[PDB]
């Protein structure tokens, strides 16, 4: 059995937040949901399709019915903005399965679009037998994007570390990924390219060893 | 005050072993099931099993049954949770939580998971007490704006946080952006720090970022040429 979630949902504050959760006949399951802010242990925000513990505000409620239970945030501050999980038990399997999670953001302020900068291994390094690529990322808002790196014209997954965005002094957000190759991967490929995907639209930079 | 007090970070080598504790306070150990979840950096939540603190009755997830232990200790309000043979991709942060939310109807027979513990982080790495290696990013005004350039140094391969970059002795600070390291798969930190300055400067003015890593009682002072 599998919860589906939208991995993203966006509302300006004061509007009203739906995160939905697909599943087989999960209407016939009582759902229940967690907030988990940055950083944070999860907390029950919804209980049995549609109550709520104590202290939670009533705006935060839920609905279940065929094939779709679906958490209803109204009046959303910007303390909401977190990732929310919705969780069932699948008595076939005899398994607690949570959702994928839905990252609520709460836009504050408008789009600001990613600067990027990327850097070839240094000579230095590559005499260290070892090449790192540095792509750093800087002045985004919302705070999300995905990093994906290709060599030539084909994808690279293999090497990839990258950052969760973080907040400048600007309260913009700056986020860096990393591609470690070997000096001959460095050397036997055309280019390299960063590529930084930021609410819809792409920024990608690329390097030789040229 | 429902309370899961979960012991604290560790730091494992790969094919240890790890037991992470989970104490009751605030109600009684044996009245509710203790579900236990893990959590990858980034990523969703994942079931891993529970255990019936009276009966001692478990159920193991499919993903981690066989390599994973749930046992109690009723005498002193203790769970605890064993991870075995553990990998890079054991890295984690492990929840408690207790199953407080008891069923409605005999159908949909199954306590859910109200209070949750902090979590205990778990870093799986081949990473002794290590110094970084440092080396210069050259300047480019290739993505800054007119008359600029961005230039920088990679602090590499250290462990544990934190490092610090100055540069210039704390002389330059205007147009500094010290980005926060990356932890990668082995356990190792990386990060960069660059310096925005006038292109007109890279003649002249001299640039070292100054590197400090205390844990390893490392510094360097890496100049930055053109």
């Amino acid at each position: 059995s599998v919860l589906t979630q939208p991995p993203a949902v966006s509302v300006a504050p004061g509007q009203t937040a739906r995160i939905t959760c697909g599943g087989n006949d999960i209407g016939r399951k009582s759902v229940h949901w967690n907030q988990q802010k940055p950083g944070q242990a999860p907390v029950l925000v919804v209980c049995y399709d549609s109550d709520r513990p104590s202290g939670i505000p009533e705006r935060f409620s839920g609905s279940n019915s065929g094939n779709t239970a679906t958490l209803t945030i109204s009046r959303v501050e910007a303390g909401d903005e977190a990732d929310y999980y919705c969780q069932v038990w699948d008595s076939s399997s005899d398994h607690v399965i949570f959702g994928g999670g839905t990252k609520l953001t709460v836009l504050g302020q408008p789009k600001a679009n990613p600067t990027v900068t990327l850097f070839p291994p240094s000579s230095e390094e590559l005499q260290a037998n070892k090449a790192t690529l540095v792509c750093l990322i800087s002045d985004f808002y919302p705070g999300a994007v995905t990093v994906a790196w290709k060599a030539d014209s084909s994808p690279v997954k293999a090497g990839v570390e990258t950052t969760t965005p973080s907040k400048q002094s600007n309260n913009k957000y700056a986020a860096s990924s990393y591609l470690s190759l070997t000096p001959e991967q460095w050397k036997s490929h055309r280019s390299y390219s960063c590529q930084v995907t930021h609410e819809g639209s792409t920024v990608e930079k690329t390097v030789a060893p040229t | 005050q429902v309370q899961l007090v979960q012991s604290g970070a560790e730091v494992k080598k790969p094919g240890a072993s790890v037991k992470v504790s989970c104490k009751a306070s605030g109600y009684t150990f044996t009245d509710y099931h203790i579900n236990w979840v893990r959590q990858a950096p980034g990523q969703g939540l994942e079931w891993m099993g529970w255990i019936h603190p009276n009966s001692g009755d478990t159920n193991y997830a499919q993903k981690f049954q066989g390599w994973v232990t749930m046992t109690r200790d009723t005498a002193i309000s203790t769970a605890y949770m064993e991870v075995n043979g553990l990998k890079s991709d054991d890295t984690a942060v492990y929840y408690c939580a207790r199953a407080g939310l008891h069923p409605t109807t005999t159908d949909y027979y199954y306590y859910g998971m109200d209070v949750w513990g902090q979590g205990t982080t778990v870093t799986v790495s081949s990473a002794s007490f290590k110094g970084p290696s440092v080396f210069p990013l050259a300047p480019s005004s290739k993505s800054t704006s007119g008359g600029t350039a961005a230039l920088g140094c990679l602090v590499k391969d250290y462990f544990p946080e934190p490092v610090t970059v100055s540069w210039n002795s704390g002389a330059l600070t205007s147009g500094v952006h010290t980005f926060p390291a990356v932890l990668q798969s082995s356990g190792l930190y990386s990060l960069s720090s660059v310096v925005t300055v006038p292109s007109s400067s890279l003649g002249t003015q001299t640039y070292i970022c100054n590197v400090n890593h205390k844990p390893s009682n490392t510094k360097v002072d890496k100049k930055v040429e053109p």
